[PDB]
């Protein structure tokens, strides 16, 4: 009653006539096909296999209207195959479904040897099914009272290996030096040498303490990053009952379903959510294959975090700076119009959703604050960890040294001086008052990546 | 009691003030004035000197009001704001007088 | 005070002279340095970034004692650096963790152009503060009342697209067949065209009418996979009220942190617990860059799945033979010896956690099922998805035809039959009393894949 | 037992049933043929005669195979359906043949 | 009513079981036979005929015992079970014996 | 108000501190300064006199800081920590300048 067997996929998963509809949801996949494969046959293997197809025909098919449903590949540029998948085929407020049709199974065929989502029209519709940040820069800006310049946090070091009491003395001194925030490195979870409930604790007594000392609102990003969501969510009302402002996540190692929880529970406690992109670099990294980071970006947008890592460009992990001004606009702004000199490869609009901070860390110090003013404007933190306990007198001597840096940088640029031409006289000018500023200047000047 | 943005650096001069002022204008940004006896982390609500500054043009306006707030509240922090009414949000505030009991 | 400022990272973190514990979590990472750069500065750079190291020196190391904690890359072969992570390092019971450190920050570095983890060692005494699966071969197929040959299942499709009712007249005609199991493709969770209440009462009824009509126990692989772990919890109770043998989920796009919560609601509930890898080919598809699947199976099978996606080697997704036989004795086996010829640059020991059921499917046909056999041995699943609905008589005669073709090469097997010499005819006898067979034989002999 | 639509009618001719089908035909939606022994209101999965007829042409081809089905079946219940791919649902099913 | 592993093979030969008995019994597995007038999908626990033969050497043997059960009991079905008491697990069962009816409805 | 350990002997001499801060050197420890006009069971983070002295190597040159600290904060209570890195924990902790109020109330 059918006609069984195999067909190639381009016979019903390429339509070069299709037009995109304002409702789908659009991908710019890199495509590597297997030699011998034409691209249009891979890009309709992909289309086929994160849709409705496999590898032969099936009664069942006839069942449904897969005019109506299918993806299909509608467009190929060079090695860039674009398809468009109906709105219907997605799980309303799952990233864990687009991912599972998006990425589940497509980078791991014979006939398509590598593959690299580069870019995803989200489209308005279905953008409105996910709640984004739980606070967003504005409001953040507001329960901070902090206006006016890029904020400043910084990891606590050595990574692991603190006793939770002595973890928090260096907390302490660093926010009573002048950083806004610090936070827990990302693999510091609870482990037998610094357990989460007394860091917790120790932390939260520090962070009241640099408050009450300086005057000014403190926060320290507490890691509830653990192995189930159930850990994940005491820990998070831990926080909350100490009275913490933050708490942060792993996203991508906790995976995304937990992450949603935890956004959740955040929200209706009313903690705001760090987000720190560990494992990003495993497939984000290779322009041949993998999950470009401006798709983790969108992703996280959604879900809703209140700031993400997005690189440094200059400091000690790899960032390509046009990459990352888009990646930042993607963050921040109601509405981004494609760009192929930033790899933006769609328009997205973002359906009114709060604006995520974009995070500058890594191996930056007092040099780099010229550029990280330049690159991202106010709206970013930027966290110096060795940069501020690796001062040669201290954590509360490097607080100061970066607190100052950057608002030295952000004064200039506002009396209409050129920070990046004038950067290094900008600071040995704020030196010539704040002789932690000139220690850091003087440690790091040869120290560049 | 340090005052958020600039509190880290040298108390402003008149002429450094000014230029903030210059650059809220500049940028179609609404200056603002803001002043209290209570500047601590507590406080989300400094009292208002007038309306925010939706209609002022120079930053000479500005500064007049400043010296006008500063005199009828020698004993208060005065701060100077900037909003931006597309963001909904403030966009720069900073700490411009500081009572001789600080 | 101390002495501040950067120093190379091999200062400290690389020690060849360093003698690995036998509680060392030990990571086998292939590393490919920016040029210029040192194999054994980008080694150490490594091990420093993923444990207590930064980019410069700070004050606060002197607090701890870095000679007990710190990760050092002890022994550097070839592209092959050797690294040894402190057991204190870890929190007990979460892979998550183990995520955050060896893979969170250090694939990223300008210092190391590409960085591949092959294999990791997971010491007894930090593999023992997991639970590992659920249920285990010996269990599921006690349960089942299954013995002496590969069990058989296969993907519902059209992936999406049918409704909950028709998707369980497939189902229906999938186990009264001949199929053991059916599933939900991985990208069905719950959408417009099927929800997922609707999907998961529909199945239930169709799996009951072919454990009836038939006589043998069967099963649905229902997709609890969802956008919070709250959702997926939700699911996988719906399941366990109508008495599901199973559940399904996708551990890596619903991710580790709701794949534990979802293993200790099957432990509360008695469910076994399909493994979905939806995602592992972003991470470990390619040689220079990225996750070997070896590692990802260790960690599935410490959380405990009862089974996982392993590959099928001759089908249509890529899996080599070496890698594959190493990924099923990492899954099977109470105690695996190195062997780097299948990219185990370790042993690992299990002491005693359940082995998982690996499931060989994608693209496979019966044609295959003489390799399959002769891969997996009795203990593996052998799913037909496309293989089964698509035979020229629709479903049920296509799990007969599958059904048929594995029971043949088991009954030759067993009698001394050597089934790679022999596959071929072993079929072509068994086809003589079964035209399905023939049919599906005839449709698909054409429809190879490189190996 | 009553059978659903046309149940509380007289028993259709088979110039009633080919009738039917080709209302079927000519919406376009796919006949089917299925039957049972069992069916009561518990009973939601009939047995499928071959699969439905996505390539049937003419309502004479469906009546030949509820002729065939008939013969082969007589002691069961056989019922006609008329399936909508594009609402992914039945939109017409009634008994032709009572045992 | 089918009755699991080669359950969807013709039904086997004496000599076909055999080889089957051959296998388990080479791989040091323990012979059984089970029979039972209910085989379905509730029915985990079939009547032993005698103990698991610990100590059968031979396949011929397990083939007596077989055809004394389907002598004694040919109202039903008779399944041998070859189990390994190293893995705490049968790792072969299936149906030697179906009775009449089963093939005439 | 107590002040831990040693809190319930006489106030001890400088002489006496000194041989304390040889146990703590003797020992393998860093000895630190720390100081606070607020010293009750809410506060766990006195103020730092200078970080913890990694590079001491004797006891006199901690009593020279001490002294130090006593002359830039004699409204203080002053204490002498004694760090262990290898267990992450104080092994030794105890005032050695009290304020002069505390003695006349
Ligand atoms: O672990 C680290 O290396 C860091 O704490 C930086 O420490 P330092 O401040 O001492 O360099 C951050 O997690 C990385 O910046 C994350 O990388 P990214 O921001 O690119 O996600
Ligand atoms: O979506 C699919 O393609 C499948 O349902 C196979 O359908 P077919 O049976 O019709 O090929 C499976 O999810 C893949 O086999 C998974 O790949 P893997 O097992 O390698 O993780
Ligand atoms: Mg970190
Ligand atoms: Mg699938």
């Amino acid at each position: 009653q059918y006609e069984a067997g195999v067909r190639p996929y381009r016979e019903t998963y390429y339509d070069p006539d299709y037009e995109p509809k304002d409702t789908d949801l659009l991908c710019a996949f890199r495509i590597t096909p297997k030699p011998g494969v034409p691209m249009e046959e891979a890009a309709a293997a992909v289309a086929a296999e994160s849709s409705t197809g496999t590898w032969t025909e099936v009664w069942s098919n006839l069942l449904t209207d897969l005019e109506r449903y299918k993806a299909r590949c509608y467009r190929i540029e060079g090695d860039v195959a674009y398809i468009a998948y109906p709105l219907d085929l997605f799980e309303e407020g799952s990233i864990v479904n687009i991912m599972s049709s998006i990425v589940g199974n497509v980078f791991g065929f014979k006939a398509v040897q590598a593959l690299r989502l580069e870019d995803m029209r989200i489209p308005v519709a279905y953008l409105k099914t996910f709640p984004g940040p739980p606070t967003g820069i504005q409001v953040e800006r507001d329960r901070l009272n902090k206006y006016g310049r890029p904020l400043l946090g910084g990891t606590i070091k050595p990574k692991l290996g603190l006793s939770a009491k002595e973890y928090a003395r260096v907390v302490y001194e660093c926010l009573r030096g002048g950083l806004d925030t610090t936070k827990d490195d990302e693999n510091l979870n609870s482990q037998p040498f610094n357990r989460w409930r007394d860091r917790f604790l120790y932390v939260m007594e520090a962070v009241r303490k640099a408050e009450a000392e300086t005057g000014e609102r403190k926060g320290h990003w507490l890691n509830v990053t653990a192995g189930s969501t159930e850990e994940m969510l005491k820990r998070a009302e831990f926080a909350a009952e100490l009275g913490s402002r933050y708490i942060m996540v792993d996203f991508l190692t906790a995976g995304f379903a937990a992450f949603a929880s935890v956004r959740r529970w955040a929200r209706e406690n009313g903690l705001m959510l760090h987000c720190h992109r560990a494992m990003h670099a495993v497939f984000d990294r290779q322009p041949n294959h993998g999950i470009h980071f401006r798709v983790l970006a969108k992703w996280l947008r959604m879900v809703g975090g209140d700031h993400v890592h997005t690189g440094t460009v200059v400091g000690k992990l790899e960032g390509d700076r046009a990459e990352t001004l888009g990646i930042a606009d993607l963050l921040r702004e109601d509405y981004v119009p494609a760009d192929p000199g930033r790899g933006l490869f769609f328009d997205q609009d973002w359906a009114g959703l709060k604006p995520v901070f974009p995070v500058a860390s890594g191996g930056i110090h007092v040099w780099h604050v010229p550029d990280l003013v330049s690159i991202f404007g106010d709206d970013a933190f930027f966290l110096f960890g060795g940069g501020t306990h690796g001062h040669p007198r201290g954590s509360r001597a490097g607080a100061t040294a970066n607190r100052v840096a950057v608002e030295a940088v952000v004064q200039a640029r506002n009396e209409g001086r050129d920070i990046l031409a004038e950067g290094r006289e900008i600071l040995e000018e704020a030196a010539r008052s704040c002789p932690e500023l000139r220690e850091a200047m003087e440690l790091w000047g040869d120290v560049k990546f | 009691m340090h005052t958020e943005t600039f509190s880290y650096l040298p108390p402003l001069t008149d002429e450094e003030i000014k230029k903030q002022v210059e650059y809220i204008l500049k940028n179609g940004w609404i200056p603002g004035i803001e002043y209290t006896d209570e500047p601590g982390p507590h406080n989300s609500y400094w009292s208002f000197w007038k309306l925010p500054f939706f209609n002022a043009e120079t930053a000479e306006e500005v500064m007049e009001e400043l010296e006008a707030c500063r005199e009828a509240n020698p004993d208060c922090y005065i701060k100077i704001t900037g909003y931006d009414n597309i963001r909904q949000g403030q966009v720069l505030s900073f700490v411009a007088y500081r009572p001789h009991h600080h």
